[PDB]
């Protein structure tokens, strides 16, 4: 991670009012199985 | 603001309600009494909030 400030602006503040307690990303792959870039 | 949608038997011992009612198992959704030959607290309010 690098060292530094950088501003955090609003973007969109949408009003779900739904539950939420858990989470998990989404990845995209590559086919040429499957071959996946560097990323973090 | 939240909405509860969700259709799961409430479990009040430790016996499993399996989805249906029975011992320690209630349904929590319960109808109402709209009638128009009764009084005020059986009569529907329409309330926009």
């Amino acid at each position: 991670l690098p060292q530094g400030f950088s501003a955090l602006e609003p973007l969109v503040d949408l009003p779900i009012g739904i539950n939420i307690t858990r989470f998990q990303t989404l990845l995209a792959l590559h086919r040429s199985g499957w071959t996946a870039g560097a990323a973090a | 603001f939240e909405r509860d949608i969700s259709t799961e038997i409430y479990q009040a011992g430790n016996k499993p309600c399996n989805g249906v009612a029975g011992f320690n198992c209630y349904f929590p959704l319960r109808s109402y009494s709209f009638r128009p030959t009764y009084g005020v607290g059986h009569q529907p309010y329409r309330v926009v909030v």
